[PDB]
DNA sequence: AAGTACTTGA
RNA sequence: CCAGGA
DNA sequence: TCAAGTACTTTTTCCGGTC
């Protein structure tokens, strides 16, 4: 069915950004702790907390 | 406070000796040391002490 | 950048 | 520190 | 004695590289 509005439509020029979702999604339970403190060790690349 | 605090105690002559919990080693390999700033600091206190006491 | 705390000259 | 993200 | 100078203190939201 035809939409009641008419849509600002052509093509505009869009840009792929070096921020995607798979290098960020991060979830931990338990893991790798520091020698010190005796608590969660950091950063999604060291499997933080 | 006379029994948790005296004027006296904040001067040193006996040095705690905190434990290695406190200042660990970053045991880096296998023969390889890594021991922490304050294991550097104390021998140097010990280092300093051993020759004023030689010395007098 | 804005304070306490202490020191210095009139 | 350096570079970046909300 | 009391203005003005001195020292020395103090902070600032959360989340890769190259060293």
């Amino acid at each position: 069915k035809k939409l009641m509005a008419q849509i600002f439509f052509g093509p505009t020029y869009y840009q792929r950004l070096r921020h995607m979702v798979d290098d960020k999604i991060h979830a931990r339970a338990r893991g790798p702790m520091q020698v010190l403190t005796r608590q969660p060790v950091e950063g999604r690349s060291r499997d933080g907390g | 406070n006379e029994v948790f605090s005296r004027p006296e105690w904040m001067i040193l002559t006996c040095l705690p000796v905190p434990p290695p919990p406190v200042r660990p080693s970053i045991s880096f390999n296998e023969s390889q040391r890594g021991e922490d700033d304050l294991t550097f600091k104390l021998a140097d206190i010990l280092k300093a002490n051993i020759s004023l006491e030689t010395l007098e």
